[PDB]
């Protein structure tokens, strides 16, 4: 097990960050990577061993330490916009065969200003009687909208547990004012389930959006609630016909 | 050329239907691996391939190396929700013994197979909290596409990805909406976009 962290960050242009990486295996080989749309996986540093560093392809901006064997962080002087990307920590198997162990990844956010930041606003609309009459199925529309950065997990519980039968999501968010450099994100799901589900008034159902935001160690200055990690949801109960 | 091209680089397949991806380089390889990536996710290794020519069996998936060792394909029988994701072939190429290269991935889809398409636009019911009139466009065949927009007022989404893990109630539909009094469904979804057959029922 490769463990990475932070999951999902956020930080202005130019404040020093690092992104720790640790492997209870006794691996001497570790390695980061980049992942970018189109770019696939581009390393950007590696270290053989302890106190051994060698720069990747694209090590600008970037800089390593192995000190100990158990830890390969890495450090962004003075991040740039163009360091906004999702980064996997990996180590060497010694098996047989030499495969790489991943961590689960960095999503990084890099941001002219902290005040772009925004939770998103979640909007559940209910079925059709229009589906209902026609399909004897009843679709419910998750709207999640105003959220900066794209960094959001949606969900959807019946009755207090979390469901994947009938859930269709959005592949990604779009772009609310697609001219502007700064847009904000809105992003979609439904949930389907039996007329007779919907109509029974018993059953509840919740969309919820994780949000990935600041940090307790980020400074916030703005009147508006400071854009932290949260939880923002929309409910509808079922309809008697 | 890459040194390891996969092909197709995107592939949309509905579920039951069987697939092959395929890994070619121009260089030998001792070996080829197999990694699964999921959203939010590090890649996952699947199989390494050693022998020339060898097949690996993992359940529903099937590797193939090939006898030159310079291509390896991964097929999949009776494709499935759980079957989405990022499949990636890697290997030590251009001289590295500790440096793996990674192809550029299939990113495969896995769309519901609609039987009986009825394409329809259903206008919802406001919500108390948004100012939005929102239409859903469902029933439609996984061979029609949805792309994103903004026109105006209107937005569109592209059409959604069926949850990995569903096990019911598989079906297609896009969103569009607007905060524009009097907004019609037929602006958002013309003839442009979707089936023009698609049934439009009035509340
Ligand atoms: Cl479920
Ligand atoms: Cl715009
Ligand atoms: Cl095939
Ligand atoms: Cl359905």
């Amino acid at each position: 097990q490769v463990t990475q962290n932070p999951r999902y960050l956020i930080t202005v242009t130019g404040k020093k960050l690092t992104v720790t990486c640790s492997q209870n295996m006794n691996h001497e080989y570790m390695s980061w990577y980049r992942q970018d749309p189109g770019l696939g996986l581009r390393q950007i540093y590696y270290s053989m061993n302890v106190e051994v560093t060698d720069k990747g392809d694209v090590p600008e901006g970037y800089k390593v330490s192995r000190k100990e064997k158990r830890n390969f962080p890495l450090i962004l002087e003075s991040p740039s916009p163009n360091q906004t990307s999702l980064y996997f920590c990996a180590s060497r198997l010694t098996g047989r065969v030499h495969g790489y162990t991943f961590g689960s990844g960095t999503r990084l956010t890099v941001v002219e200003d902290l005040k772009n930041v925004f939770p998103p606003e979640v909007a559940v609309f209910e079925p059709s009687e229009a589906e209902i009459s026609h399909t004897q199925k009843a679709t419910l529309v998750c709207l999640a909208t105003g959220f900066y950065p794209d960094h959001v997990e949606l969900s959807w519980w019946v009755n207090g547990k979390e469901v994947h039968s009938g859930v269709c999501t959005d592949p990604q968010p779009l772009k609310e004012q697609p001219a502007l450099n700064d847009s904000r994100y809105a992003l979609s799901s439904r949930l389907r389930v039996s007329a007779t589900f919907w109509q029974n008034p018993r059953n509840h159902f919740r969309c919820q959006v994780q949000f990935y935001g600041l940090s307790e160690n980020d400074e916030w200055t703005q009147d508006r609630a400071k854009p932290v990690t949260q939880i923002v949801s929309a409910e509808a109960w079922g309809r008697a016909d | 050329m890459q040194l390891l091209e996969q092909s197709p680089q995107f592939l949309s397949i509905q579920e039951g239907e069987n697939l092959t991806v395929y890994c070619n380089s121009s260089s030998v390889f001792s070996s080829l691996q197999w990694y699964r990536q999921e959203p939010g996710e590090g890649p996952v290794l699947l199989v390494t391939v050693v022998t020339g020519g060898e097949v690996k069996k993992l359940k529903r998936l099937t590797f193939q190396f090939g006898d030159a060792r310079k291509d390896s394909s991964l097929h999949i029988t009776a494709a499935q929700p759980g079957d989405t994701g990022l499949y990636l072939c890697a290997g030590y190429g251009g001289g590295s013994n500790y440096k793996l290269t990674f192809g550029k991935g299939t990113l495969l889809t896995v769309n519901p197979y609609i039987q009986n398409p009825d394409p329809a636009v259903y206008q919802l019911r406001d919500s108390k909290s948004s100012d939005k009139s929102v239409c859903l466009f469902t029933d439609f065949d996984s061979q029609t596409n949805v792309s994103q927009s903004k026109d105006s007022d209107v937005y569109i989404t592209d059409k959604c990805v069926l949850d990995m893990r569903s096990m019911d109630f598989k079906s297609n539909s896009a969103v569009a909406w607007s905060n524009k009094s009097d907004f019609a469904c037929a602006n958002a979804f013309n003839n442009s976009i979707i089936p023009e057959d698609t049934f439009f029922p009035s509340p």
